[PDB]
């Protein structure tokens, strides 16, 4: 049972 | 006291001691009275392997062919524990874990079970705060973790013990306290158990502890420095990673697409020099043919990104450099060996564009136990996609090794459904398609075999060595 679960960041991985 | 509960699983149970038969005895009844496929007992005490090179070839021929899912040893005290966990990615378990499984009658999380006493966060679960950290930081902080035995989620719960933050303006703070135990911490808490290699307490403990008068910056490097800064006095378990000449004669150039935290760059370049290397840091304005002119021993590129243009000059002027990332250095520290990235793992290698969404990837997966997960999740995030803890009718793809398990029967019904149709495949999908860059089908034959545990060279992690 979650409490928060951050929305995805579709670029995080390649954000400049 | 018999049950289905080890069906298809094969296990190597290894005795460090003539007094520690009994024990040996006893959890391979357990094994067998609960459905074990295979149980091999290996006496480490009455065969010299001294001399023996016990790689993963002596392993696979020696106890193989079929896979090994679980070493029982209460030692990493034997010479191909490090080809067996780092390498393979077979989980290296307490005879307790054979014990509590039995009784509470499902597979336990083995990272608590660890007897490395490296792992000094294997009873923990961590949520890496996105919005507190860039990318590389966040890849920094999680392969750390992962070495110290603890687990990543991607979601705080009950069970997460830890949230990492960088400072009190991050958002989450705000946005946990409104809806409501578990710490909140700074990265220092990760570095201090890497560095010292103990548990951390009493005053050195509450500096890593989340201040909300912790306002600039200021405060914060000066925390840092109080907690993994010039200590003097050593690290503990000096004989665990005994190799202090691991990066002799090695020259590192470290890219500007990394951008630390300025105190984690000392962290990663004292690291890199206390295992008797050189660090160069790379800025966008260098003129990198003097650079690497200067100093001409330069031999090895650290770098985030496969596309960074740094690198594409890097490797115009200096052709037989290595390129590697953050996470192949502490892979080498692991196998106490310098290794060519070619000899590592897919994900040791900067890394490739963005292939898949999210609306194409939203994975489950099932069976994968330890270092599995860790290298599952890693590989779908680079991937470009989001991997998740269960199965639901969000997930795109149910990834597994076999046909054992409530997840894969239910994923597989769901295969059957006509229209938003959740795909059944093997992790050599994900595999592939990283390596070659390409959405790949997973219905092809290749990816819908689900006896890979006839073969331990079909483990995760194997395809691109």
């Amino acid at each position: 049972s979650i409490i928060y679960e951050p929305e995805f960041n579709e670029n995080y991985l390649w954000a400049e | 006291s018999t049950s289905l509960l080890f069906e298809q699983l094969n296990f190597l149970i290894l005795v460090a001691a003539e007094a520690e038969l009994p024990i040996a005895h006893s959890t391979r009844k357990l094994l067998m009275d609960n459905s074990c496929n295979n149980c091999q007992i290996y006496e480490l005490y009455n065969e010299n392997l001294k001399d023996v090179k016990t790689d993963k070839d002596w392993f696979m021929n020696k106890f193989g062919p079929q896979t090994v899912h679980f070493v029982i040893s209460n030692t990493i005290n034997f010479p191909f524990y490090k080809i067996v966990y780092f390498d393979l990615l077979i989980p290296v378990v307490s005879h307790t874990w054979v014990q509590d499984s039995v009784k509470t009658k499902r597979h336990l999380r083995t990272n608590m079970y660890s007897p490395n006493p490296f792992h000094l966060l294997r009873d923990c679960q961590v949520y890496i705060s996105k919005s507190s950290f860039n990318k590389c930081e966040y890849i920094l902080y999680s392969d750390l973790l992962h070495l110290l035995g603890g687990t990543l989620v991607n979601y705080i719960s009950n069970r997460t013990t830890h949230v990492i933050v960088q400072s009190p303006q991050d958002p989450i703070i705000a946005t946990v306290s409104k809806l409501t135990e578990w710490k909140f911490v700074y990265p220092i808490w990760i570095l201090y158990h890497f560095k010292m290699a103990k548990p951390l307490k009493g005053e050195l403990a509450t500096l890593c502890e989340l201040d909300m008068q912790d306002t600039s910056e200021e405060q914060l490097f000066a925390k840092w420095e109080e907690v993994i800064g010039d200590k003097q006095t050593s690290s503990s378990q000096l004989t665990l990673h005994p190799n202090k000449t691991l990066f002799k004669n090695h020259h590192f150039a470290i890219s500007p697409d990394l951008n630390f935290f300025t105190p984690l760059y000392w962290f990663l370049k004292g690291f890199i020099e206390d295992l008797d290397g050189k660090v160069t840091p790379l800025s966008f304005s260098d003129d990198l043919k003097s650079v690497y002119q200067a100093f001409p021993d330069i031999d090895c590129y650290i770098g985030h990104s496969a596309n960074s243009p740094i690198l594409e000059k890097t490797k115009s002027i200096k052709p037989e450099i290595h390129v590697g990332n953050v996470s192949w250095l502490f892979y080498m520290f692991a196998l106490q060996k310098f290794t060519p990235v070619s000899q590592c793992k897919l994900i040791h290698q900067p890394f490739h564009a963005k292939l898949f969404t999210s609306k194409e990837l939203t994975v489950a997966y099932t069976n994968y136990f330890g270092s599995q997960r860790f290298y599952i999740q890693r590989l779908v995030e680079i991937l470009g996609g989001l991997s998740t803890p269960e199965l639901t009718r969000k997930n795109t793809h149910l990834i597994t090794k076999s046909t054992i398990g409530k997840k894969f029967k239910v994923a597989k019904k769901w295969s059957l459904d006509p229209q938003n149709a959740i795909i059944v495949t093997n992790h050599m999908w994900l595999e592939q398609c990283y390596m070659n860059n390409s959405k790949l089908n997973p219905k092809d034959s290749r990816f819908q075999n689900f006896k890979l545990d006839d073969n331990m060279g079909w483990n995760i992690g194997q395809i691109g060595m």
